[PDB]
């Protein structure tokens, strides 16, 4: 069964070439509507907006330049729209569009009415394994997919993943994203999913996107992660510890997945071994898994989002509005010339 | 009880990333 080696040997031809020679200015901040904002994080905001020759709605990400680079961003920015228009798998949220203006940055992907993964989990309160089990496996190709392209994500968590039409997850927010061949050493993420090795600046690769997946399916099964404090400060204190405790309802598999996914030698993580991926895959708390039926979205989904209409957002929380503007002056010019 | 204690705390809303 290694069509998937072929499978992503085309897979990483179609991202280089793309790579290679990146998608600019295919579109325009006039030939949309915006009517309102889906979500926020650390910068700019996602809007939804209905593009007026088709009629489709869009998740607009909006990015002010200005605030882009006060926070350092711009490499990171750069890597996202790069990284974004490249690839290619069935549960990464497309880009349709992107382009730019005398202010913003723009990046209009598909989007995803269903709501954030974290709004659902925290109202439910927390998801059983086989209902986990079912968004866990979708990462875990996805992860086995960026991987082989040399890509690290940085920024799992249940906020970055969206609920589509059919139930399946859709991963959002390449802001921390990067090609890298080798190690590397940037702070960044969210405190509860960092890794330890991202704590102790030790520098880190692609490890740490597994260490995050067994971040996400504890938090998932459990309904509040292996390790939370009030300040990140604390948070660090306990994820470098490393001592885990799984609640009393967490199957023998379930524990023995995490203890090998949040762990922290890295000698001994999963997904960063010899059988790499796979030893995740062949696990026993896998084994009713079915990987090809779930990346050709033929399982059941054990969710399916309230549908009310093609630009209905009854799934996300409200937030305070604010004018996007544009400044009759080109703002950092040279800075995002390949945008 | 564990649940508890993070119900209580000031991190159980949309967390934010970070870039340190
Ligand atoms: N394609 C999409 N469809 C629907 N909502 C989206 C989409 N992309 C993002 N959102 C909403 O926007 C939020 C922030 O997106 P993100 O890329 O993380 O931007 P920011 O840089 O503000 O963090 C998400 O957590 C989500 O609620």
């Amino acid at each position: 069964q290694e069509s998937v080696k072929e499978f992503l040997a085309k897979a990483k031809e179609d991202f280089l070439k793309k790579w290679e020679t990146p998608s600019q200015n295919t579109a325009q901040l006039d030939q949309f509507d915006r009517i309102k904002t889906l979500g926020t994080g650390s910068f700019g905001r996602v809007m939804l907006v209905k593009h007026k020759e088709s009629g489709n709605h869009y998740a607009m990400k909006i990015l002010d330049k200005q605030k882009v680079v006060k926070l350092k961003q711009i490499e990171h920015t750069l890597n996202e729209k790069r990284i974004l228009q490249a690839v290619n798998f069935p549960f990464l949220v497309k880009l349709e569009f992107s382009f730019k203006d005398n202010s913003n940055l723009y990046m209009v992907m598909e989007y995803v009415a269903g709501g954030e993964m974290f709004s659902h989990l925290r109202r439910i309160g927390r998801f059983s394994e086989p209902h986990a089990r079912f968004y866990a496996a979708q990462i875990v190709l996805t992860f086995e997919y960026l991987h082989s392209l040399d890509l690290i994500y940085r920024d799992l968590k249940p906020e970055n993943l969206l609920i589509d039409q059919q139930g399946y997850i859709q991963v959002t927010d390449f802001g921390f994203a990067k090609r890298v061949k080798g190690r590397t050493w940037t702070l960044c993420g969210t405190p509860e999913y960092l890794a330890p090795e991202i704590i102790l600046s030790k520098g880190y690769n692609k490890a740490v996107d597994w260490w995050a997946l067994g971040v996400l399916i504890y938090e998932m099964a459990a309904g509040y992660p292996p390790f939370f404090a009030d300040q990140p400060i604390q948070i660090y204190e306990k994820i470098v510890s490393g001592k885990v405790r799984f609640p009393s309802h967490f199957s023998s598999d379930l524990k023995d997945l995490l203890r090998n996914l949040l762990q922290v030698d890295l000698t001994k993580r999963f997904g960063n071994l010899k059988n790499g991926v796979n030893d995740i895959k062949n696990h026993k708390w896998f084994a009713t898994t079915d990987w090809i039926a779930i990346y050709q979205r033929k399982v059941e989904a054990p969710f399916i989002p309230k549908f009310k209409g093609p630009g209905d957002t009854s799934n996300f929380d409200d937030y305070e509005e604010e004018e996007i503007r544009v400044s009759i002056n080109e703002k950092c010019g040279k800075e995002f010339t390949e945008f | 009880t564990t649940y508890a204690d993070f119900i209580a705390s000031g991190r159980t809303g949309r967390r934010a990333s970070i870039h340190d």
